[PDB]
């Protein structure tokens, strides 16, 4: 389970692939275990998690610009493999499921 | 009325005699519908404004609340006001003010466009009054736009950042990965259509030329919301210009339907292989992805007279078989709802005549 940032040139020494954790932290405060900086991520951006029983549910923080293929998101939701997240001005990913 | 003695209450009662009034003025000529996406009934207003609307609309007017503010029609208490100005307002009052200068190429939306196409419709023209004042329009206007648009690549899905140039003199959309562009685009063949959903991006637009019938997918979008779709219309203003020049004697309002055309139907079907399915107008086009750059296949729909029939059923669950000249093509539908509506998108190609250019498009599948 990871997501892949759709930004990053592969001709470039960009990092293209990031990992989640069972309980992944998202933001740009050094806790967070994905750190991104950008326009409009905040030091706590969001929370994926992966459940027992197998499913991946995304929940954004409050106040918070958050779409998944493209609609935008103020609750919980769960993610499916290929589905495309945006957070802020243009931290764009993919994620792959096993 | 009050009450006798020291408590003295002050009791207000059921009239509910304002909002009576505005309910009222949902009759008068005009306000039958959603002042910014044409939806029937508007049930909201903004009396700030003094236009009436949808209950997605009102949601849009939220996030203005320096211009907009919204009560219910039915579920909000009003002020004396407030049901004056709706009064002496109304919908048509605010198409002459605030969509005094539109023009004619500029896409108007309706209720099931995307939201991004539906709320920088509503802040055009009303926050940034794009057509109150003409000087405003420049971006889409100039007949000239250059900027940087990410733009997916053909075949990694990545989205990178490319400079694009559409011109009106060359007629042309080139974009640059550089000394001559990597692209150039004839705005004959030049279609966009939004498509937030399958490019997984709330800014996402779908440009597609077709160079010797076939038709190139570009997936391209814009950090920025207004600048996506100042993106759009210049495209719009670029086709409509053109075609007044290719073919003048046709009239702007003959014109215009042909500006940018939106897909009457796509989704996943059947083929068994599981293919994603668009149904541009007469060609149904079908791809291993949505964000394929070339169709696996297409297929033509001529005309009932032509000797094509859609039908129902097998010889997934639901079937729908498309009998042409030349062979059958067997496609499953998962759910009913969704070949109720393939089907009916087919139908209206069946049942239309053939135009010549259409025979030739046929020759060649
Ligand atoms: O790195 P890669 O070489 O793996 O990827 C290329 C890139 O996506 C190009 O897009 P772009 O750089 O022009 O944005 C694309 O051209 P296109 O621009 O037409 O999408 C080209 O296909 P192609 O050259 O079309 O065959 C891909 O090979
Ligand atoms: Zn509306």
């Amino acid at each position: 389970c990871f997501l892949v940032n759709l930004n990053a040139d592969p001709a470039l020494n960009e990092l293209l692939v990031y990992y989640l954790k069972e309980h992944t932290l998202i933001g740009s405060a050094n806790s967070q275990d994905i750190q991104l900086c950008g326009m409009g991520i905040l030091p706590e951006h969001c929370i994926i998690d992966i459940t027992s029983e197998g499913q991946v549910m995304l929940t954004p923080q409050k106040n918070t610009r958050t779409f998944v293929n493209g609609s935008s998101v103020s609750s919980p939701i769960q993610l499916h493999h290929g589905d495309r997240i945006l957070w802020g001005n243009n931290h764009f990913f993919r994620l792959n499921l096993p | 009325h009050h009450s006798s003695g020291r408590e003295n209450l002050y009791f207000q009662g059921m009239a509910k005699e304002r909002r009576r009034a505005v309910l009222e003025l949902l009759q008068r000529p005009g306000n039958a519908r959603c002042a910014d996406c044409g939806a029937p009934d508007p049930d909201w207003a903004s009396y700030t404004l003094g236009v009436f609307i949808c209950l997605s609309c009102s949601g849009i007017h939220r996030n203005i609340p320096q211009v907009s503010k919204v009560k219910s029609v039915r579920l909000d208490a009003w002020e004396e006001a407030q049901v004056e100005f709706m009064a002496s307002h109304g919908n048509d009052a605010a198409r002459a003010r605030f969509e005094s200068k539109v023009p004619s190429f500029y896409y108007r939306p309706t209720p099931s466009d995307c939201q991004l196409l539906r709320e920088q419709w509503i802040r055009a023209k009303y926050e940034r009054q794009e057509f109150i004042y003409p000087e405003k329009q420049e971006p889409y206007s100039a007949g000239y736009r250059e900027g940087f648009l990410w733009k997916r690549g053909r075949d990694n899905g990545q989205f990178l950042s490319r400079k694009f140039v559409l011109t009106e003199r060359e007629g042309a959309l080139k974009y640059f990965n550089a000394k001559e562009p990597k692209a150039v685009m004839k705005i004959e063949h030049l279609n966009a259509t939004f498509q937030p959903a399958k490019i997984g991006h709330p800014h996402g637009l779908q440009v597609t030329y077709l160079k010797d019938n076939s038709t190139r997918n570009i997936f391209i979008y814009h950090e920025d919301g207004k600048e996506i779709v100042d993106w759009f219309n210049a495209l719009r203003a670029a086709r409509f210009h053109y075609l007044q020049v290719a073919f003048p004697g046709a009239s702007d309002a003959d014109l215009v339907p042909k500006l940018s055309r939106n897909y009457l139907k796509e989704g996943y079907m059947e083929k068994f292989r599981k293919r994603w399915f668009t149904m541009d107008d007469r060609r149904l086009m079908y791809f291993k992805d949505p964000l394929d750059a070339f169709a696996r296949g297409e297929v033509f729909i001529g005309s009932k007279e032509s000797g094509y029939t859609v039908l129902h059923g097998f010889p997934w669950p639901h079937g729908i078989t498309i009998v042409t000249p030349d062979r059958k093509f067997l496609f499953a539908c998962e759910t009913e709802s969704d070949q109720r509506e393939w089907v009916a998108a087919f139908q209206k190609a069946v049942d239309r005549p053939m135009l010549p250019q259409e025979y030739a498009v046929e020759a060649h599948f």
